[PDB]
This record gives C-alpha cells, structure tokens and sequence, in this order.
C-alpha cells in the first residue's frame, strides 16, 4: 500500500512565524492528498483537498502544494490555536492512507 | 470552453485523473469525447426531470443539485453549476467521487458504449503531456 | 445542517464483537458515502472503510476480513462490526463522510480482558 512519511516529526515554533510541513508518498498519488489537524480529544479537521484546494472554514494561512510524491503544507503567520498534529491522508488508491503525523508546538 | 483533445487529456493529468482508482487517463479522455464532446458548457436534459452537467455529464439526480430535479441525492455535495465551468476543478472532484462506489466509471453511459473494451490509450497518444 | 455521533459500548472483551453506530442528523444516509476511522493510543491513524451509494464496500486489507459496514436508511445509522477483536484494536473510533467535511466526536474503546 501507499506509505506517507512526514517530516520533520515536531516542529516548534514562535506565533507569527511561518511553517512549512512535509509529506512523501512512497509512489506516485498524483494531486490526491489532503492535509488534516488534529487536537487532543478531537476529531480530525479537513484544512486542505486534492493538494492545494482551499475548504470553506479554513484559514486563509493555510495553503497546500505538490504533485506525485511531494507535497507541502504551510502556515503563513502560525496563531496559537494552530498548535497540535498535522496529518496527511492519501485517497488515490485503496486503502487509503494516512502519514505518521507532525506535531506542531510552541517555541 | 471546447477543449482540445491533448489539452484536456494534460488537464485531467494535472487534476490527478493519470491512473486514479485503477482508470487510466485514457479511460478519462475518452469519456469526455463521447459524453460531451470535450464541452464544459454541455447540459442534457433527461426524461426523468433530471440534467446532466459539464464535460463529464455529471447527473442532477444523483450527483448535483440544480435545485430543480425530483428525488436529488447530491452525492458530490456540489452545485451542479459548479460543473459548468471552464475550470474542470468540480468537475473532477466529483468524477474522482462517482468512480470511487463499486460502480466505476460504469456511471457513464457514453464511455460504457464508446470506450470499454476499445483502445483508450489512443486518446492520450500523439500529445505532449 | 449535517451532524454525526458515534455510539456503543466502550468497554469489550478479546475475540468479541466490537459493534459501534453512526447516527446522521440533517440529511439522509442516501446522500453521501460513509467512513469509519480510528486512532491507536500511539496517535496513529487508519482508514477503516467505507461504504458507497451502490452499497459497495471497501475495507482496509489490514483488517483481515473482520470488519463490516452496514447501513440502516429507516434509521439513518449506519454502523462498524469488527469481529475478534483483541488489545490491538483499542483506539478511538470516528465515523466520517467520505469527503471529510463531517466527523463524529470520536469514542474510545478499550479493548481488555478486565
């Protein structure tokens, strides 16, 4: 099956800075990669589809890009409420996967 | 907007149609073709009140909302106007949606009679991707 | 608007049955395609399954044949049995639409011989 490795696995940083988050898949996905955030006690929160497609609801700060095996999040300007995991799941192919997560903190 | 046949066929590559859910890009050119006939802009009303949408003539009974056809599931959760674009974006949201129920791209009447079982590569052959 | 929660017990024994509900509020069950996540103690996430309009399914190869996923359209549920379970299948479970945009509040469910 797919496998998605991100990196770095923590990244800290000082609110008002910006972060860029990583996402490899072992093969090929084409654009079929959505970013999710993840708080303690919380369900998942869909921040970004298909790569780089904007969702209704999200900050403006959040941006996706990348295409094949490749692919970015970013966070222009991170608030506080941005602190928690980061995960990106594939769908191009069955099963659909989920990488291993970066944890965004506080520096 | 009436696409060229290798204009759409890097379109729908660059939207992540090159080998989604076992479909290849062929597969997807082809369906265009004969569905709409590479036209964005394509509707086709139905007999059971129902229109098709767009360069993949994505169904208002079962995909879309129009707002105007009887028994509406709106299973892509989108506007059938959405579909009617130049920006194939919706489009392949929703297609990528439809092929991925067990069903496959069996949804589509036109590839059903005019692609299946036919060389589909061909429609992706001679151009610069 | 559309609203999902989970529901069943939080507490099984190994090799039973693990049976948890989705319950859809603010359209039918008819109108999407439904999903079933969870994430194990280690913050790892899997995608259990899901199922499609056509009553397709689709499971998670990792789940050895022990899953299943129905739906109820009279009641608007649909639900998850994963079968044999044992201490590997403690994790929170979520149910979701396919798209992502609907997600359950998420419950646990641990699995012991206690």
């Amino acid at each position: 099956d797919i496998v998605l490795t991100q990196s770095p696995a923590t990244l800290s940083v000082t609110p008002g800075n910006s972060v860029s988050l990583s996402c490899r898949a072992s093969q090929s996905i084409g654009n079929d990669l959505h970013w999710y955030q993840q708080k303690s006690h919380e369900s998942p929160r869909l921040l970004i589809k298909y790569a780089s497609q904007s969702i209704s609801g999200i900050p403006s700060r959040f941006s996706g890009s990348g295409s094949g095996t490749d692919f970015t999040l970013s966070i222009n300007s991170v608030e506080t409420e941005d602190f928690g995991m980061y995960f990106c799941q594939q769908s191009n192919s069955w099963p659909y996967t989920f990488g291993g997560g970066t944890k965004l903190e506080i520096k | 907007k009436v696409f060229g046949r290798c204009e759409l066929a890097a379109a729908m590559k660059r939207h992540g149609l090159d080998n989604y859910r076992g479909y290849s890009l062929g597969n997807w050119v082809c369906a265009a073709k004969f569905e709409s006939n590479f036209n964005t802009q394509a509707t086709n009303r139905n007999t059971d009140g129902s229109t098709d949408y767009g360069i993949l003539q994505i169904n208002s009974r079962w995909w879309c909302n129009d707002g105007r056809t009887p028994g509406s599931r709106n299973l892509c959760n989108i506007p059938c106007s959405a579909l009617l674009s130049s920006d194939i974006t919706a489009s392949v949201n929703c297609a990528k949606k439809i092929v991925s129920d067990g069903n496959g791209m069996n949804a589509w009447v036109a590839w059903r009679n005019r692609c299946k079982g036919t060389d589909v590569q061909a429609w992706i052959r001679g151009c610069r991707l | 608007d559309v609203q999902l929660q989970e529901s069943g017990p939080s507490l099984v024994k190994p090799s039973q049955t693990l049976s948890l509900t989705c319950s859809v509020t603010g359209d039918s069950i008819t109108s999407d395609y439904w999903s079933w996540i969870r994430k194990f103690p280690g913050n790892r996430l899997e995608y259990m399954g899901y199922v499609s309009y056509s009553g397709s399914t689709y499971y998670n190869p990792s789940l050895k044949s022990r899953i299943s996923i129905t739906r109820d359209t009279s009641k608007n549920q649909y639900y998850l049995d994963l079968n044999s379970v044992t201490t590997e299948d403690t994790a929170t479970y979520y149910c979701a639409n396919w798209d992502g945009d609907y997600w359950g509040q998420g419950t646990l469910v641990t699995v012991s011989a206690a």
